[PDB]
């Protein structure tokens, strides 16, 4: 069960990992997140008490070095950084866990939660959408842009989504306008799936990662990528039934951890009424409609 | 964005720029089978497809060949029009391809928008004139060639017959709607009133009489009484009592 220490909490901020949050109090004696479950990737998040634009994160897998987070008065936020001196990192997470002074990741053994919202994403296919070779861990904030959003500014601030464009040359074979645009199977099965992605585990990895940084940043760049994701999905009529499968199980657990209160800005209407409704996979989705309906109904 | 009553001298510029209609691409006729039920047969369409700066109509004719063993006709329809839009455009040199296309139908956007990827610069917009271009098939010569056709067919017309020579396309444009509204409204009657007179004749040419401009005055004239006429006839309304912005108002309300 690895570590990530605090220098010290100067301003008061709430703290996500993962699903969960805590309120640090200015100048708290807080050193840091002990008991984080190896085998992940994890998100730790922040918003400054006093300037809620400041929202901001860091992806980070544990298993790839000794990681911690140190405030900058000059940038104003929380950063993450690797110690790699092993023995002094050692030594510092042994005195601040003599001292009680870390909170524990605070997993229930039944829960499966954050395996069920990450099970397809990988540290080294988040460093591809977010670049900053130097770092071993991926810096996402509310603020970041798509290169999609940037096509219709800053390109080394941007998130690099795979670009999914329905009307596009990349979407429509030549001859095939109609069949290609109505039945989207040829753009998911041989541009995305066989093209770009290799396998379904990369697309549902992407899809996985759009949703949690539109979810834990309010990204809305990673909001409309989800979105096409899923609707490139429903609106093909050859899908390979595991992938189907997968996926009712991947937007279950999305649906039921979104928080209830933000489902009017986090939901697009339009998509989920066609993907449940009216497209190819309409029947195909129970366990995603069934929890979407009780929970969502106004939506819909 | 969307072509209105604001911007409607913008059809009169230089830009070259066509309207494309898909009303009569996909024709039925709806009758009984021998068992008692519905059954449609289909007739020869057209897509009318027309420069408004220059009258120039480009008719693709629909057979009812393009139909057989397809389903979803309604649908297949819009794409099949913008599929020979698309071949139109491409078969014309760059220098009279339009710079803009604007469809009568809002659902004929994303199947243009799709067959024209391949022309970036080619703004497809809907408009929110409704133009009477149905009635195309209420011109005598139009509705002749396409029921005649025995195979998918392009016929070439000018629309507005020699009246540049004598107008502007502002006014030339203002008449082909006007016409075509009164034959939309009343068939029989617009008919009666354009060839009631055997001494005014259509040039072999032509699509509609060699009317001087004073005949084209009185004409007008008739057409927009029709249309009055029938509006009172339709909603029970006193058209004796109307005045002249209230008469104005419905032609264009139309
Ligand atoms: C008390 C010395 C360590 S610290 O300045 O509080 N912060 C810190 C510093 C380093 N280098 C680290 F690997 C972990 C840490 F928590
Ligand atoms: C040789 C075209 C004759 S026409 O039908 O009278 N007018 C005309 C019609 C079209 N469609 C055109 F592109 C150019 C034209 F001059
Ligand atoms: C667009 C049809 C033009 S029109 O024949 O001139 N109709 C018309 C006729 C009159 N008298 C008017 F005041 C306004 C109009 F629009």
């Amino acid at each position: 069960m690895n570590t990530v220490p605090f220098t010290s909490a100067p301003i008061e901020v709430t703290i996500g990992i993962d699903q969960y949050s805590f309120n640090v109090k200015e100048n708290q004696p807080f050193h840091g997140i002990k008991d984080i479950p190896i085998g992940h990737v994890h998100v730790i998040h922040f918003q400054h008490a006093d300037n809620s634009s400041m929202r901001y994160g860091y992806w980070f897998d544990c298993r790839m070095g000794n990681f911690y987070i140190q405030y900058d008065p000059k940038d104003g936020l929380y950063k993450m950084m690797e110690e790699r001196d092993g023995a002094k990192f050692e030594n510092i997470v042994h005195n601040f866990k003599e001292r009680q002074m870390m909170v524990s990741y605070p997993k229930i053994d039944e829960d499966d939660t954050w395996y069920n919202l990450t099970e397809f994403v990988q540290m080294d296919k988040i460093r591809k959408i977010v670049r900053k070779d130097e770092n071993q861990f991926s810096y996402v904030d509310s603020s970041m842009t798509t290169v999609q959003e940037n096509e219709l500014s800053d390109p080394a601030h941007s998130l690099n989504y795979t670009v999914i464009n329905f009307k596009s040359r990349e979407a429509i074979r030549p001859g095939h306008e109609m069949e290609d645009f109505l039945d989207k199977s040829y753009y998911l099965n041989t541009v995305m799936l066989q093209g770009i992605f290799k396998n379904s585990s990369n697309y549902f990895g992407e899809l996985q990662f759009a949703f949690l940084n539109a979810m834990f940043f309010g990204n809305y760049g990673s909001s409309l990528q989800w979105h096409a994701m899923i609707e490139l999905i429903c609106s093909s009529a050859t899908v390979p039934k595991h992938m189907l499968d997968k996926l009712d199980e991947i937007l279950y657990y999305q649906i039921k951890t979104l928080p209830e209160q933000y489902s009017d800005i986090l939901l697009n209407e339009r998509v989920w009424n066609i993907c449940l409704y009216s497209s190819f996979q309409k029947n195909s989705l129970h366990n995603t409609e069934k929890i979407m309906e009780n929970k969502y109904p106004e939506l819909l | 964005g969307a072509m209105n009553s604001s911007n409607y001298a913008e059809l009169f510029n230089n830009d070259i720029k066509l309207f494309v209609d898909d009303t009569n691409v996909y024709r039925v006729t709806v009758h009984k089978t021998f068992e008692g039920n519905v059954a449609t047969k289909a007739i020869n369409g057209c897509i009318f497809t027309l420069n408004p700066k220059t009258g120039h109509l480009f008719l693709k004719i629909i057979h009812t060949s393009v139909w057989a063993g397809q389903k979803r006709l309604s649908q297949l329809a819009k794409w099949k029009t913008a599929e020979e839009v698309s071949a139109l455009v491409r078969s014309l040199p760059k220098e009279e391809q339009p710079k803009q296309i604007i469809v009568t139908r809002k659902a004929m956007l994303d199947p243009l928008e799709v067959h024209m990827l391949d022309f970036p610069n080619i703004a497809i917009r809907p408009t929110e004139l409704r133009l009477p271009f149905s009635a195309a098939m209420s011109i005598d010569k139009l509705s002749d060639v396409v029921m005649k056709a025995t195979e998918p067919q392009m016929v070439l017309f000018n629309i507005y017959d020699d009246w540049l020579d004598r107008i502007s396309s502002y006014t030339a444009f203002s008449r082909l709607t006007l016409l075509l509204r009164a034959l939309k409204t009343n068939e029989e009657s617009a008919k009666m009133i354009l060839l009631s007179d055997p001494t005014i004749t259509i040039k072999s040419y032509h699509l509609w009489p060699s009317f001087t401009d004073e005949q084209w005055i009185t004409i007008e004239s008739q057409m927009r009484d029709l249309i009055l006429t029938e509006y009172g006839r339709k909603y029970n309304v006193n058209i004796s009592a109307l005045t002249q912005t209230e008469i104005k108002d419905i032609i264009l309300g139309q």
